[PDB]
């Protein structure tokens, strides 16, 4: 499975969108997810990480 | 005058080849607690000529990824900066670690440090004075300087204190040919000091007004000795909103903070660098004004300077157009990487 940061931010405002982005950073640090950004300012894609073998959309 | 992007290869925790940016006019660098953000601050300092001793290492080679624990990832490392300018081709400034020594390059031609620095100077970037940088705790240090310490600081930025040793030498040489000898060094020091001081004093009220968003606030800078200002304290008086006119010293708390900020921003509005790196200034801020400073940065970034802020507080960095988010990847050594996120695509 995977999750797109940009879809998660669709109906958010600036402060909510920043918090979701920040949480991608936090969740990566905890190895809950893996992260992928093809190029600068493209979508960022979250993949399951080693220290969390649940469902991905549970974190979000 | 624009820092478009930074490119790093195997510098500290930035393993491999990595692009940082492109930067917008107001960019915030953020991330959870790690070495990543401060290593990026060091990469910027390093590409702009910083000495090894200010980079938290003992030898240059120790800046190569993995080198501190004897597992270097390569025999070289580099940081480069792309500087863009309307009407002109991009100029790339790079510093490479090669054989334990620094190699400087402009557009892939090797150059000596003297030329690297001269070329940066022509762009407004004073690498020895570090005019582009607001270090951590800069607000607090300003807020503590008394009138004479404020004069010391102006002698530094204006480089008039360079002439301070000859001023005293020719003053003893005086007590007819020495009258002219002293009046010339007196005039050089004075014109250096006053050119800086009067720009800062001119700009400080508008800055103090912009920071505390209502127009009732006012701020003033006057020498104690208006003839030879370098020989006496610099007075700094504020009319904080609602309070009557007072010396900045006699202020208190979150308003002395805003007055030191205005003096700090005012000092930098003289011969300003095209970009301004603010390392965690939002740390010494309350929820009473952090939003206003962030709005002041946002406003200034559309015209006066590019703003690059390293920020811990969402009430600050949500005002950026662009976020660079720093994260760790697990490995032998700490590894950092970045993400870029456009905030302008969302309302507030």
């Amino acid at each position: 499975e995977s999750i797109s940061l940009l879809e998660l931010c669709r109906n958010t405002n600036r402060k909510q969108a920043a918090a979701k982005f920040y949480s991608f950073l936090v969740l990566k640090k905890q190895q809950a997810i893996e992260l992928t950004q093809e190029e600068p300012y493209s979508d960022i894609i979250a993949t399951p990480g080693p220290r969390f073998h649940g469902s991905l959309e549970v974190l979000f | 005058g624009f820092l478009k992007l930074i490119e790093i290869e195997n510098f500290k925790s930035y393993k491999g080849r990595q692009i940082i940016g492109p930067f917008q006019r107001f960019t915030a660098i953020i991330g959870p607690n790690g070495s990543g953000k401060s290593n990026l601050m060091d990469a910027i300092s390093f590409v702009l000529g910083e000495k090894t001793s200010n980079l938290r290492v003992k030898t240059l080679r120790d800046l190569i990824h993995g080198a501190p624990v004897g597992k270097p990832a390569a025999n070289r490392a580099f940081v480069s900066m792309v500087y863009s300018e309307e009407g002109a081709e991009d100029r790339t400034f790079a510093r490479v670690i090669v054989g334990g020594s620094s190699e400087y390059k402009i557009n892939n031609k090797v150059v000596q440090l003297h030329e690297y620095s001269e070329e940066l100077e022509k762009l407004g970037i004073l690498i020895k004075a570090r005019n582009f940088l607001v270090f951590q705790g800069a607000v607090e240090s300003i807020a503590m300087k008394n009138p004479k310490e404020r004069t010391a600081l102006f002698e530094e930025i204006s480089r008039s204190g360079e002439l301070a040793q000859e001023y005293d030498k020719r003053k003893k040489e005086m007590v007819k040919k020495a009258k002219q000898a002293f009046e010339q060094i007196k005039k050089e020091r004075f014109d250096r000091f006053n050119a800086c001081f009067e720009s800062v004093a001119t700009n400080i009220d508008e800055i103090y007004k912009a920071l505390s968003r209502n127009s009732s606030a006012q701020a003033f800078l006057g020498p104690e000795n208006p003839e030879e200002p370098y020989l006496d304290g610099i007075n700094y008086n504020c009319v904080a909103p609602g309070k009557r006119f007072r010396p900045m010293d006699n202020l208190s708390g979150g308003e002395k903070t805003v007055a030191a900020l205005a003096l700090l921003f005012a000092i930098h509005s003289y011969k300003p660098a095209p970009f301004f790196v603010l390392d965690e200034i939002d740390a010494a801020l309350d929820n009473t004004n952090i939003g206003k400073v962030a709005n002041y940065i946002k406003e200034q970034s559309t015209c006066n300077f590019q703003a690059i802020v390293i920020s811990l507080k969402e009430e600050f960095y949500t005002k950026a157009e662009s976020l660079i988010g720093v994260y760790p990847e697990q490995g032998d050594c700490v590894i950092s990487k970045v993400l870029t996120f456009d905030l302008t695509k969302y309302p507030d």
